[PDB]
């Protein structure tokens, strides 16, 4: 069907699929931040784990 | 997956004219096109030339 009911319908489709794009991208940036994070954080403490083992 | 959609819209535009032309109609309804295409829906001279 073609109402406004419709088109409202179709609207809504529309919304999960820019809701799908955006999602994905708002995580995807999220988690490579956390695995940046992690890497990141990790090479830090890789400095201070090199002090640590010329110090012992 | 999902579909499209065609939409109909309240218009302002002027429609066009249009007469699904055949064969042998062709050369009559261009020679009443030469002065004008009528407007939306008005009678066609050219059944009658």
């Amino acid at each position: 069907a073609l109402s406004d009911a419709d088109v409202q319908k179709q609207i809504k489709h529309m919304m999960a699929f820019i809701e799908q794009e955006a999602n994905e991208k708002a995580e995807e940036i999220d988690a490579k931040a956390e695995e940046e994070f992690n890497i990141e954080k990790g090479r830090l403490v890789q400095t201070q784990r090199l002090k640590i083992m010329e110090y012992y | 997956t999902v579909p499209s959609i065609l939409n109909r819209m309240q218009t302002n535009q002027t429609p066009p004219t249009y007469n699904k032309t055949n064969k042998f109609t062709h050369g009559f309804q261009n020679i009443v096109d030469a002065y004008g295409i009528g407007t939306y829906r008005e009678i066609n001279p050219a059944p009658y030339t």
